[PDB]
């Protein structure tokens, strides 16, 4: 029995709140507002098991965008393939990624 | 009341302070004149950036410059 | 996802087998239940910090501070005991079973 | 170099601890219509030195029956908290410029009392139970008035910096718009540094010492040093707050001077307290601040809430 | 007679005078006869790594004015 | 070893959690669920939550300093144990911690465990932004806005809270 | 880091000065100087029993104090927002619920104390 | 070690803390040395009421069969080193009490005793010369060049 | 602003450039190769840019803020 009254008499208590990509104050944009309003507006009104079964893809890439793993799985495999590369000897590093290298500005 | 107020007086002053102060804190603002005052004030401080807009050439508020007349001043708090 | 929210998940399923097998002491068990949100409220701060979610900055303090608002509960509902019992361990709590 | 700083911060302090030892003896004594100790050494300069070499080489004597655990934790911990609070204090530039440094303070000085409970519990007696409890008491006493105080004079800083706090002061003191704030602020430090008429835990006549009855000489003088350095930094704290110097960037000389001689005078003036009035029930400490205290500060936190609305006054917060 | 403590707190003045100075004096020295940059915010931090990118010494006391540009 | 900093504060933070979990004494847990907060805010202040940080630390000394009153109160045996007066408090006290090593050694050897969900070893500083927020702090306009936007939560919140003290007034009463 | 730094360094100067104070003079212990203190005779039983406290509601009602407190306490910062008027309406409104349940504790005999 | 010797006798002898162990008329006498008339507190002499931490002990007026036990147990709580003052008559040798059922004969059956102040009650004056000279015997100590030719 | 979007571009850059040298001999891999389904930019997480740097600049620049007093 989810008896919604916050449309019943207009009234809005936590609507404000409850979605990543709401109104924020001094509008400061979250780390995934433009895949939060993709997948809104992507999935809005028709219905969950269509969502589901249609709206993959922005759902995958918010999903990505807020997890970051698979990310994390190609830093972890550059950078183990960087220690076998340096512990085996045939790799020397730049100096622009040893610190002496006199940033942009 | 003048008795009753007299009695609780003389007997805790605290907790007639106390009530005399909530009071005021209570019906004062709603008879302040500068509250709006302090809504432009906290409305006008520049926290983000004020991004421009696009022109369809209709537009008579906005100005294309800082400096031009057109749009809003803050000559009320440089006076006050 | 990450290592540092495998580590407080896994605190807090530790404080979880901490408070659901017993030791024969009822406020050790309600340190148990506060570590539990301890764990909770660490990890929801993290995950809204990492996330910068900045209006949802309001949700881990007041689930802290409704937290308190149970807890301080089980405290008066500790010297009740006490007010029967000489001391609180659970298994003289046994009289409701006829 | 900040080994250096945080050395020359830290070692000056126990030095003012001991010859405020020192001139705590010689007041003590003079408003008692007696002479202080002068005989050690010129007007009693050496008083100090003697004390601190005599108790580190007595005997720390352990009792059989305490737990060593946190009988050897409590006074390492009650050194340490009234050491790591030094910090946020701009002098005119702070050691560690924290924007959230009254929270800081707040949180160590709550954790302050926890070496008193440890003290207390870890010894097995019934005067430091009993000093333990009155130490609990004075805690349910102190802190849900102070955390409105400090809140209170808070609002019209703008932020909980302490740094910005010497910018507002640059026109007028604090203490002309919250001078019932600066009597409620007072009687919290004489409330929570443990100090009389508010002692209530080292007590003389009640107890014999309360939670650091059973501690002899060695693991005493932490206490001892803890309480002082508490009373020394609380003063300093209450300086910042209520009465600020004038700050030049060009000279910290001036501030310097300014606020050391006014944290000086205010400790002069709390051993001119502490020995004037007799010691307070602890039944009648929660029985003034739950009931005179928090009334009174419930409606100058609700009139600072809406007074600079009033007057149309919201400070920056930066 | 009274005044005879007047010598021994006058030491505690010392005692409260040699710690902040001493800080003031240290920011004097590490921060190039400047005071040192408060950071409170991002903005600030930001401008400090700034002045640390584009001084080229890695320190960001080392300030570079008007004259760095031709 | 530097950079891992918030997985050293976290596996004390284990740690101190194993050893509270114990349920040896209400004050001997109360002082490793401290320990425990103790670098959970640690983390929290090193992942820029100065507010929640302090406020934790503030909220837990003032609540068990409660729970050491009531400990000392009434919940309290003849003889205390610390850590080795009991076998089973020890037994589940190094059965702990020698899980949280099981998995300290399983996280620092092939950086990917699966524990329930996957879990990877690097420290979660890779995922913390770039970009600059300017003049302020996000949080602080999080918890200024719960006055503004937080019309509901406050005002439950707040009822709750008196709520809670007219049940704790009501319950012990006797008659 | 330079927090970790001055945190170091106090619990070293902390912890150095008991172990000055304990392995550098000479022990010498029997079973009298490690004895309870009552005042010059034996203790009455052991001090681990339950005290009779009395401000068990004090310490609880402190605790919700305090998270009263932890509700008024991010005021400043409103202090910068634009919606002045609820505001101002709601802090009042919180510090009305404290000073009801003060006032609810001072009326039906909870600020006093048992027996 | 002769000059490490000259120091720690320095620090002990210039803050000697007493405890507050008075029974009878002496007690009062005690009382009226620590008035602003005589100071003890100039000497580096301050009351602490805990055995704890103090250092001497002066035990003023009669010891009883009832009081024998609490002033051993009194004496062995106090933390090394430790001297006993014994003063007025009635800790000396009884004195008044000397022949009575229920007054130990002096107080040197039950505590080694360091220092003999003879009065009835001796006068604060009298008292200030004792501790001085107990002063004067701690300042001659020879405890590490004993150590030393050991 | 257009400071840190060229910085932005060139630490990519960088990184993009020295991910070809490394990774030849492992079979089955496209450098460069993006995890999302979608070409719009997005804002990238710290491991991207100095993910092959040294750990100095990491913790001067990740924790450099919190850490600066
Ligand atoms: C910080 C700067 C320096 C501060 C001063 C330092 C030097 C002076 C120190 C003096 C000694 C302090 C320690 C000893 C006393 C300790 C006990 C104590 O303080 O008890 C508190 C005492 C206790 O009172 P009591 O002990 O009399 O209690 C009796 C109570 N009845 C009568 C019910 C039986 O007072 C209070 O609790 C009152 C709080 C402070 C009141 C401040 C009022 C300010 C003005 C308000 C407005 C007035 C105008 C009228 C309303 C107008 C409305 C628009
Ligand atoms: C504010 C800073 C304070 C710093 C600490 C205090 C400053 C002084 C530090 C040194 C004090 C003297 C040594 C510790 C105390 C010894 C007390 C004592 O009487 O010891 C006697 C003892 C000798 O007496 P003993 O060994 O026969 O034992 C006496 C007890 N009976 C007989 C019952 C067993 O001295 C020592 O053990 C020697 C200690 C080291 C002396 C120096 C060695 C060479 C160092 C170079
Ligand atoms: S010696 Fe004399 S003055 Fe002292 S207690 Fe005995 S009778 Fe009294």
């Amino acid at each position: 029995p989810f008896f919604d009254v916050q449309k019943k008499l207009g009234v809005d208590l936590d609507h404000w709140m409850t979605i990543q990509s709401a109104e924020q104050p001094h509008r400061i944009p979250a780390r995934c507002h433009a895949f939060e309003k993709e997948w809104i507006e992507c999935a809005h009104g028709i219905g969950s098991i269509r969502a589901e079964k249609e709206c993959k893809i922005e759902f995958e890439d918010f999903r990505e965008c807020l997890l970051r793993q698979k990310t994390m799985k190609r830093l972890n495999a550059i950078k183990r393939q960087r220690d076998k590369l340096i512990k085996e000897g045939k790799y020397t590093p730049p100096p622009h990624h040893s610190g002496q290298e006199d940033l942009r500005p | 009341v003048a008795a009753f107020l007299k009695n609780v007086w003389a007997k805790e002053p605290v907790l007639v302070a106390s009530f005399a102060i909530a009071g005021l804190a209570v019906i004062l603002p709603t008879l302040s004149p500068y509250t709006k005052y302090s809504l432009m004030i906290n409305r006008a401080t520049p926290y983000n950036y004020p991004v421009p807009l696009r022109d369809d050439g209709n537009m008579p508020d906005v100005p294309s410059h800082p400096q031009d007349p057109q749009g809003p001043s803050l000559e009320w708090l440089k006076r006050l | 996802m990450s290592l540092v929210y495998m580590n407080i998940m896994m605190a807090f399923t530790v404080s979880l087998t901490g408070l659901l097998m017993y030791r024969s002491h009822l406020m050790s068990s309600l340190l148990c239940l506060e570590g539990m949100m301890l764990s909770l409220f660490i990890l929801a701060t993290l995950m809204i910090l990492n996330s910068h979610f900045t209006l949802a900055s309001m949700m881990p303090i007041i689930l802290l501070v409704f937290a308190a608002c149970e807890a301080a509960l089980g405290l008066s509902l500790l010297v009740m005991v006490s007010n029967t019992y000489g001391t609180d361990y659970v298994q003289n709590l046994n009289l409701l079973q006829c | 170099m900040f080994m250096i700083n945080v050395l020359t911060l830290i070692i000056p302090i126990l030095l003012a601890v001991a010859f405020l030892t020192l001139v705590e003896r010689k007041v003590l004594g003079y408003m008692q219509f007696r002479k202080g100790p002068n005989v050690v050494g010129p007007y009693g300069l050496l008083q100090p030195i003697a004390d601190a070499i005599k108790l580190f080489i007595k005997e720390p004597l352990r009792p059989a029956t305490s737990s060593i655990s946190m009988f050897i934790l409590a006074p390492i911990l009650a050194l340490t908290l009234a050491l790591t609070m030094w910090i946020p204090l701009p002098m005119p530039y702070p050691l560690i410029n924290m924007n959230l440094g009254v929270l800081f303070m707040l949180a160590m000085s709550s954790l302050a009392v926890y070496s008193i409970l440890w003290s207390g519990w870890a010894s097995n007696s019934k005067y430091a139970l009993i000093g333990a409890l009155r130490a609990v008491a004075q805690t349910i006493s102190y802190e849900v008035t102070l955390a409105i105080i400090l809140l209170s004079v808070l609002l019209m800083n703008g932020s909980f910096t302490l740094s910005t706090l010497i910018i507002t002061q640059e026109q007028v003191w604090l203490i002309f718009p919250a001078w019932p704030l600066a009597m409620m602020w007072f009687i919290s430090t004489l409330a929570e540094t443990n100090r009389a008429p508010f002692d209530l835990t080292e007590g003389e006549s009640e107890l014999v010492s309360g939670f650091n009855v059973e501690y002899a000489a060695g693991p005493f003088a932490l206490f001892f040093m803890a309480e002082y350095a508490n009373i020394i930094m609380m003063n300093i704290f209450t300086t910042t707050l209520f009465l600020g110097a004038f700050h030049n960037p060009y000279m910290p000389e001036l501030y310097t001077i300014n606020f050391t001689i006014k944290s000086l005078l205010l400790s002069i003036t709390f051993l001119w307290i502490r020995a004037s009035y007799p010691r307070f029930r602890y039944d009648q400490l929660m029985h003034l601040l739950w009931k005179n205290f928090l009334p009174l500060t419930l409606a100058l936190c609700m009139w600072h809430v809406s007074l600079p609305i009033l007057l149309s006054s919201i400070p920056p917060q930066t | 007679m009274w005044f005879e403590v007047l010598p021994g707190i006058a030491v505690m003045g010392v005692c409260l005078f040699i710690p902040g100075m001493a800080t003031a004096r240290i920011h004097r020295f590490s921060n190039g006869g400047r005071e040192k940059r408060v950071a409170h915010y991002s903005y600030q931090w930001y401008l400090m790594e700034r002045d640390r990118r584009v001084s080229g010494v890695n320190r960001y006391y080392v300030s570079k004015g008007l004259e760095n540009i031709d | 070893m530097m950079t891992y900093i918030v997985f050293i504060l976290s596996i004390i933070f284990v740690m101190g959690f194993v050893g509270f979990s114990s349920k040896p004494s209400p004050i001997y847990g109360g002082l490793g669920l401290i320990v425990s907060g103790g670098v959970g805010c640690g983390i929290v202040l090193n992942f820029g939550g100065s507010f929640l940080g302090l406020m934790v630390f503030l909220i837990y000394l003032g609540g068990m300093m409660v729970v050491f009153g009531y400990t000392t109160a009434m919940a309290t045996e003849q003889y205390p144990e610390v850590w080795v007066s009991n076998k089973v408090v020890l037994g589940t006290f190094i059965t702990g911690l020698l899980m949280e090593f099981l998995m300290v050694y399983y996280v620092l050897k092939d950086k990917e465990v699966e524990i329930v969900f996957k879990f990877n070893g690097m420290g979660d500083w890779v995922i913390y932004d770039t970009g600059d927020s300017g003049f302020f702090s996000e949080e602080a306009m999080g918890i200024a806005a719960l006055y503004s936007y937080g019309t509901w939560l406050v005002i439950v919140t707040g009822w709750s809270l008196l709520i809670g003290v007219v049940v704790i007034m009501e319950i012990t009463r006797g008659n | 880091m330079n927090l970790m730094i001055t945190l170091l360094t106090n619990f070293t100067l902390a912890t150095l000065l008991v172990t000055i104070a304990f392995w550098l003079p000479q022990l010498n212990v029997y079973s009298e100087k490690t004895s309870p203190y009552e005042c010059g005779f034996d203790p009455m039983g052991s001090a681990r029993l339950p005290f009779s406290m009395k401000f068990f509601l004090v310490a609880i009602t402190f605790l919700l104090f305090d998270l009263e407190i932890a509700l008024l306490l991010p005021l400043p910062w409103a202090s910068q927002t634009t919606n002045l008027n609820t505001m101002l309406t709601m802090a009042l409104l919180l510090i009305f619920l404290l000073a009801v349940s003060l006032a609810y504790e001072w009326t039906q005999k909870g600020l006093e104390w048992t027996e | 070690v002769a000059k490490l010797d000259d120091l720690i006798n320095w620090a002990r002898r210039s803050s000697l803390w007493p405890m507050t162990f008075g029974l009878a008329c002496c007690a009062v006498e005690m009382m009226h040395m620590a008035a602003p008339r005589y100071d003890m507190d100039r000497f580096g002499v301050v009351f602490r009421a805990s055995p704890r931490q103090s250092d001497v002990m002066i035990v003023a007026g009669t010891l009883t069969n009832k009081m024998a036990p609490a002033l051993r147990k009194v004496y062995d709580q106090m933390p090394e080193p430790r001297y006993v003052v014994s003063m007025g008559s009635c800790a000396n040798g009884g004195g008044y009490y000397h022949y009575s059922y229920s007054v130990v004969r002096g107080c040197d059956r039950i505590v080694p005793v360091d220092i003999y102040v003879p009065g009835c009650p001796p006068t604060a004056e009298a008292l200030l010369y004792g501790i001085l000279q107990l002063q004067k015997k701690i300042k001659r100590e020879k405890r590490l060049r004993i150590w030393y030719r050991r | 602003q257009a400071e840190k979007d060229r910085r932005v571009l060139q630490m990519l850059r960088e990184n993009l450039e020295e991910e070809a040298t490394i990774m030849k001999d492992v079979p089955g891999w496209k450098v460069g190769e993006s995890v999302f389904h979608t070409t719009r930019w997005v804002t990238p997480m710290m491991g991207e840019l100095y993910g092959l740097r040294t750990g100095e600049e990491i913790l001067s620049s990740t924790y450099g803020f919190i850490w600066y007093t």
